RNA sequence: GUGGAAGUCUGUUAGAGUUGGUGUCCUACAAUACCCUCUCGUGAUCUAUGUGUAGGGGUGAAAGGCCCAUCGAGUCCGGCA
RNA sequence: GCGAAAGCCAAGGCCUGUCGGGAGCAACCAACGUUAGGGAAUUCGGCAAGUUAGUCCCGUACCUUCGGAAGAAGGGAUGCC
RNA sequence: GGUCUUAAGGUAGCGUAGUACCUUGCCGCAUCAGUAGCGGCUUGCAUGAAUGGAUUAACCAGAGCUUCACUGUCCCAACGUUGGGCCCGGUGAACUGUACAUUCCAGUGCGGAGUCUGGAGACACCCAGGGGGAAGCGAAGACCCUAUGGA
RNA sequence: CGAGUGGCUUGCUACCUCGAUGUCGGUUCCCUCCAUCCUGCCCGUGCAGAAGCGGGCAAGGGUGAGGUUGUUCGCCUAUUAAAGGAGGUCGUGAGCUGGGUUUAGACCGUCGUGAGACAGGUCGGCUGCUAUCUACUGGGUGUGUAGGUGUCUGACAAGAACGACCGUAUAGUACGAGAGGAACUACGGUUGGUGGCCACUGGUGUACCGGUUGUUCGAGAGAGCACGUGCCGGGUAGCCACGCCACACGGGGUAAGAGCUGAACGCAUCUAAGCUCGAAACCCACUUGGAAAAGAGACACCGCCGAGGUCCCGCGUACAAGACGCGGUCGAUAGACUCGGGGUGUGCGCGUCGAGGUAACGAGACGUUAAGCCCACGAGCACUAACAGACCAA
């Protein structure tokens, strides 16, 4: 994918569990994978910032619980650099519902979004409250 | 830059830059100055801060 | 199954020993294009810092602006040509030839050697250019050394004698700028040989560790789960196979780690300045202060603060040099803190 | 409210026991030990001293368990070279 | 302090759970401390470690042999002058 | 089959069971995914009434599973503390030893060789290490058969 | 139907070990094979494109993570360029683990008159050793080459030092009715591996500073103990990774292959002679090691009564011994003092305030006070200590 024109440092792991960014009747998504990453023996799959995950639906609406669904980070609690060298956290980490093209499927965002996760995810990011 | 807690100026290339629930954003110089906020203390108080001198 | 994995270390720095010379002997030289010229500069490494510069790789979308650079403080007060040495071609390799000194030496260049009293400057010089008249003179290089004196901060005096290669148009035309360079009193400087922007190759000996376990030394797993709780923490499960009834040396195991010569490649330059520009408030730390003739490098440089680092021109280089790069802003702040 | 029953609870009171660590030890400190962990802890409780049961015999809330580091038949000497 | 509990201190006892000297004292091991983000992915198994904690007030499900379940769970308080 | 063996011919329950070969039985719950667990079903290879059946509150260092919480169990390791470890003084054992012995790759041999054959490699001595090999050391194999053996 | 190769499986055989060659599975760590899953270069196509299908060369590199099961096997998920297979005593227990097989205890079913059995199932059930030789990893002492200092050379050896993916432009282009949809080339990034470094972020930091519980030294002041810090907050240096830097291209020779010229065979033919091209593979390149390379090297200078080295003294850019490196008054090597820079976070005392109380007394608040305390760093500074001196050497 295009550069994210930020060092990250991955703060999730396969089943790590995390905040639904959206109004689409999900509340809790469940990480399962990592688009275009292979790790190596024995290390646990990383996920960080403006990664294209794959996620369960842990909870929510009795039609959201249980779906296979792609999503996208956009906040995690590690530290993420930027070009000029300061570090960026956030309160929690989350990721909005996405479909094929990698349009959100949901309408609007909760909370804020990272400024680097624009330039690889427009239609998110176009869709943004907040974007610090 | 200009630290929102302490109220010292901050190095360039130096630094976290803390984003809350709320979205709001808060430039910290140190880890001394972030763990001194978690505790629940206004740099008003701290009388080694700048805020308060 | 077995999952692969590719092996623990790598077995090209091998090997793992400690070094012969603290100082860094070039194996590889730059190729004869430019104009003639020495190959090769030393200082002594001072600390790290970061610079604020501006974005100069034009294929880069952030182009032009702002952006912090870590940076290694090297020291590199101009070294000393005392002499021209010359190789001839044997079917036996490259043997020196002889070798044409000064009379004008440092101070202290008796600490390392042993100071000529009576030498014949023109008679070698003779014999190399009759070598030369034959078709047998390889390679021309000069015996260089530096003046840790120059640096308050590097406790030593006894100079740092080391051989640099001068390679230029013609053969004839570098052994003749060869010989004027020394003939002089060998001076010269950074600015003589590199130019901020540029890219060079940093050679030096590493940090020493001393003897360390297989997981330090060769990245191999500590003990896991139950194991580790076995009285086996930090130790390989086996030495190799039943047959072959030996063990390989392919195998991790305990050693000296650190302290072993690394030519680390691409290195480029920021700024070549002088005067206390980069020097660091309280002082580098366990180094001391800078002020003087400097080098600022990119990146990190082999070796801990007061050990020598020789430069040379990248002879692998897979960017353009993009000259004199704009330095917005040096950092002095404290290392302390 | 009083009363203060109980093979009752909590419990490193004292004392008794011995679950996991498959730790430490494993030419030991020790021919069964150390540490943490754990169980009972007014009762079919624990304990000292005295005293009774002897070898195809005792004793056994029974595991062929125990009867002096000796048990699907103790130990000593003899039959025996 | 509930306490023959912890912990700190007397009285009394001891420096004999009886070889010592030196190295910021490496690798390795044994007891152990702390580890960002993640949080059982480790593993036969959460093995090991950890988490909770004392007292008071509010409050308490299924089921039940009506004894219990129950300290269920869940919620708040706690110092000093 | 719509009586024959042998006296009767499985009733209440319970049921894929710590009993079910087939078996990862089928359906469901649960999970991204569940030879697991639970519920239902059940012709039960080969359940069942004091050889006790079923049901069940309470108790349990008893066996399997799930969730919240928690964490260096792991991702993936780091740094630290204490006792050793290492160098010096003093004290001072044991195991084990046909002999020779600086080996390595092949080969060959009672078919698993430092010692044969052919090559390769190898200056001697020493310190530290984690244990690849000596089919390393420890125990006249508990497994198997043999003995006109034992209990 | 016919010919074969390998030695993963299974079976047969009874040569080898019963004065013992520790089981299965797993783990860890190391070299390998090719019968190639991916990656590189090819061929054919029922090859428009894209996507596939079949074959060829090719072992550089990769080939991961999880759910049930002791499982191997295998079934399932989501990722993936692909998640290939096999050998090393079915590699590895003087490495770990001990879940299964297979001791002794017990239950169920089946069989049995019974003791008791099972190639049925289930619960519980132990992992000894101070390495002599060899081997390899690192480290030293001698001898040989036959005085010393410094700089070299390079026989040879090691490397995967790099592998792969996504994205942008080329392009909504070539091709195609349409749908759909390439490439060469140029860029940017991620991932795995690798080497090094600590400005930055993060960890540690029982150096350090502060808060506070219990108790003891009468109170106060200041301290001890609470496991090797009581607990809590903060944390320098350093060491680190979760932090940061660096890791080609290009030549040369070839394979599968595409061709040229070309005869045997007037023709034709890529081959027979000859020539042009062509793989992530091979050789160089590039990194590391390397005069003990017995052909035991080369240069330069000093010296053979004297060059140089050892012990000694102050210390480390080095360090388990040994070794390595620097300094020694012609000095800043270390300590002290002082600044500089940092860590805490406002000291004792006293003044005022202070809910209250007849008073005694009074927790605490403010000022004095960016104070008090503290530093594993830097600088200045010969104040102290680097003094005395001994030894070897052609
Ligand atoms: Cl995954
Ligand atoms: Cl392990
Ligand atoms: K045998
Ligand atoms: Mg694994
Ligand atoms: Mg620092
Ligand atoms: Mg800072
Ligand atoms: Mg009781
Ligand atoms: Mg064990
Ligand atoms: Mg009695
Ligand atoms: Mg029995
Ligand atoms: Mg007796
Ligand atoms: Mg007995
Ligand atoms: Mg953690
Ligand atoms: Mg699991
Ligand atoms: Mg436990
Ligand atoms: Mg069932
Ligand atoms: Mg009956
Ligand atoms: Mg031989
Ligand atoms: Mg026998
Ligand atoms: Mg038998
Ligand atoms: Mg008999
Ligand atoms: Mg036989
Ligand atoms: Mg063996
Ligand atoms: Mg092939
Ligand atoms: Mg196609
Ligand atoms: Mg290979
Ligand atoms: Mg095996
Ligand atoms: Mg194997
Ligand atoms: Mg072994
Ligand atoms: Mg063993
Ligand atoms: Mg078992
Ligand atoms: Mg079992
Ligand atoms: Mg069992
Ligand atoms: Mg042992
Ligand atoms: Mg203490
Ligand atoms: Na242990
Ligand atoms: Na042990
Ligand atoms: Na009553
Ligand atoms: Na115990
Ligand atoms: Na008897
Ligand atoms: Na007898
Ligand atoms: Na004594
Ligand atoms: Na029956
Ligand atoms: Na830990
Ligand atoms: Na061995
Ligand atoms: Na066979
Ligand atoms: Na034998
Ligand atoms: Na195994
Ligand atoms: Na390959
Ligand atoms: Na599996
Ligand atoms: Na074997
Ligand atoms: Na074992
Ligand atoms: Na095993
Ligand atoms: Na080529
Ligand atoms: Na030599």
């Amino acid at each position: 994918m295009e550069a994210l024109g930020a060092d990250v440092t991955q703060g999730l792991e396969k089943g790590s569990l995390i905040t639904c960014a959206d109004n689409t009747g999900a509340r809790e998504l469940k990480v399962i994978s990592v688009h275009g990453y292979s790790g190596t023996k024995n290390r646990l799959p990383k996920a960080g910032l403006g990664d294209k995950i794959t996620v369960s639906v842990t909870k929510g609406t009795p039609e959201m619980r249980r779906q296979v669904l792609e999503a996208v980070v956009v906040r995690q609690r590690k530290p993420i650099r930027r070009p000029d060298g300061t570090r960026v956290k956030f309160e929690d980490n989350a990721a909005v519902i996405v479909d094929e093209n990698e349009d959100p499927r949901g309408t609007e965002l909760k909370g804020p979004i990272a400024r680097e996760v624009a330039q690889r995810f427009g239609s998110v990011a176009s869709a943004a409250t907040m974007i610090v | 830059r200009e630290c929102d807690y302490c109220g010292t100026d901050i190095e360039p290339g130096t630094g976290t830059m803390f984003v809350h629930k709320d979205g709001a954003t808060t430039h910290f110089c140190s880890s001394k100055c972030e763990n001194n906020a978690d505790l629940g203390r206004e740099a008003r108080n701290l009388e080694w801060t700048d805020t308060a001198r | 199954p077995q999952p692969s994995r590719p092996r623990k270390g790598s077995l090209g720095f091998g090997p793992r020993k400690r070094s012969t010379s603290e100082t860094p002997r070039f194996n590889s030289w730059p190729s004869d294009d430019g104009q003639p010229g020495v190959q090769g500069f030393a200082g002594y490494k001072a600390g790290m810092t970061h610079v604020v510069l501006v974005n100069d790789e034009p294929n880069s979308p952030r182009e032009g602006m702002e952006e912090t650079v870590p940076v290694t403080v090297i020291e590199t007060p101009p070294m000393r040509a005392v002499a021209l040495r010359a190789y001839e071609d044997t079917p036996y390799g490259q043997r020196p030839l002889t070798e044409v000194w000064t009379d004008e030496f440092h101070s202290e260049l008796d600490r390392t050697l042993d100071v000529p009293e009576d030498h014949d400057p023109d008679a070698a010089e003779e014999q190399i250019r009759d070598a030369h008249e034959a078709g047998d003179l390889g390679d021309l290089r000069l015996i260089t050394h530096t003046v840790p004196d120059a640096v308050p901060s590097v406790p030593k005096k006894k100079p740092d004698v080391m051989e640099t290669r001068v390679g230029g148009g013609s053969v004839s035309d570098r052994l003749d700028h060869a010989l004027d360079i020394v003939e002089d009193g060998g001076e010269h400087a950074m600015n003589d040989i590199f130019r901020a922007g540029e890219y060079a190759d940093v050679a030096g000996v590493t940090k020493g560790k001393g003897t360390q376990g297989p997981v330090k030394r060769w990245g191999v797993q500590k003990r896991k789960g139950k194991h580790a709780r076995q009285g086996w923490r930090r130790r390989i499960g086996n030495l190799g196979p039943w047959n072959p009834s030996r063990v390989r040396s392919t195998v991790p195991q305990q050693g000296q780690t650190g302290y072993h010569q690394r030519t680390e490649l691409n290195k480029r330059l920021i700024d070549i300045g002088e005067g206390d520009e980069p020097t660091v408030d309280g002082g580098f730390v366990n180094y001391g202060e800078v002020d003087g003739p400097y080098t600022l490098v990119k990146g990190s440089v082999p070796g801990p603060d007061k050990r020598l680092v020789r430069f040379r021109p990248a002879v692998r280089p897979n960017d353009q040099p993009r000259l004199d790069p704009e330095v917005r802003y040096v950092s002095n702040e404290s290392n302390q803190g």
